[PDB]
């Protein structure tokens, strides 16, 4: 409690300046539009950022950050921003001269990776509702996410799940409430 | 239950 | 048409306060939602409470109860609350 | 030396007393034999929890017990509360879960156990190093299978080679 935690480092990017923060989780752009919409890094220009999975939240709150955003909410876990770089650096300089192979198979997994990940945003089952309800009439759900063991299930906003998992929530009733 | 308001 | 009796202590957890009783019956979760939805100690008041198997009663009506709860039901058999106390 | 600390628990077991730590690493269970073998339930049990390091790859998970982990002092002891609250969350509804229910909560939970084994098979050596073991082996660079290149680590030669020879050999394609 007190101050969030970074737990884990899903990607990297140079985006648009400022489009980071809570407006950048996958159901705010997909809600208000993508800050980093039409980014042709081309001629903006843009600045580094790093997706972030964040302590005690599930994956479809990441957000991305610069190491100035995360300084100034006086994150936790800044340790891992130096490894990640170092990591990086590492990654970047034995991938130098690297047969086109070597470059295929990077490419190959990087996308594998990559498309793993974005599962662990997607509700494959509604487990469980709560008895209480928001002032909208919206309970909150109980969610098993596609790619991840039941130990990571998570309760989530109402509202939230319905705006794009509203079959799930339908389907969670039909087989019996 | 907590969103990223 | 008296009092209900604990037949066996089953589990036991930190809940929301409140989340005790019938609406905490399999079925009524399951219809209603679960009252103790994502509770999470120290960060709201919570309770210690016993998954109670009833005497005379398939699984499926157990509940979560407090001392406090079955004392003011008069149930019998608080001595098993006794012995699960240790 | 100083202090190994918990970053997961990849999952929990009731193992025989005593089979935990060092020799509980699939390239320990390799090369000497399981301390857990044939558990048999005719024989006092001890709740076990499989832990990723952080630091290490997974191919150094070892299974250990609430007690194996204060008596070395490891850190996010923390974690470990959360774990078993999750554990027994997921228990308690298992208990009534309705047959279908169940039926994908299997399915899904095999899954996602094979992917966790992936975690500890080299896929592809990205380098090596010019020390070589005191007599022998050069260390490698492993990219694992089914995790992100961000998660390469560097592992000890001859450790890698017992069991991951094919892809050593392979790496050698400068010519």
């Amino acid at each position: 409690e007190e101050f969030e935690t970074i737990e884990r480092f899903m990607d990297c990017r140079i985006g648009r300046k400022g489009a980071t923060g809570a407006t950048t989780t996958i159901y705010a752009v997909e809600a208000d539009g993508d800050p980093n919409a039409g980014f042709e890094k081309n001629k903006e220009p843009g600045e580094i950022q790093y997706l972030i999975k964040w302590k005690g939240w599930s994956h479809i709150h990441n957000t991305w950050e610069t190491e100035e955003t995360l300084k100034q909410q006086n994150v936790r876990g800044m340790k891992k921003l130096d490894n990640y770089k170092k990591k990086d650096q590492e990654t970047k300089r034995w991938l130098k001269n690297a047969s086109p192979e070597d470059v295929e198979y990077y490419n190959c997994q990087q996308e594998l990776t990559d498309d793993l990940h974005k599962q662990y945003q997607i509700v494959g089952r509604i487990i469980a509702h709560s008895n209480q309800k928001s002032a909208a009439g919206y309970p909150d759900y109980y969610c098993k996410w596609q790619g991840l063991p039941y130990s990571e299930c998570s309760w989530e906003d109402g509202a939230l799940i319905s705006k794009k998992f509203q079959a799930c929530i339908d389907e969670y009733f039909s087989r019996k409430k | 239950a907590r969103t990223k308001q | 048409e008296e009092f209900e009796t604990i037949e066996r202590f089953m589990d036991c957890r930190i809940g929301r306060k409140g989340a005790t009783g019938a609406t905490t019956t399999i079925y009524a979760v399951e219809a209603d939602g679960d009252p103790n939805a994502g509770f999470e100690k120290n960060k709201e008041p919570g309770e210690i409470q016993y998954l109670i198997k009833w005497k005379g009663w398939s699984h499926i009506h157990n509940t979560w109860e407090t001392e406090e709860t079955l004392k003011q039901q008069n149930v019998r058999g608080m001595k098993k609350l006794d012995n699960y106390k240790k």
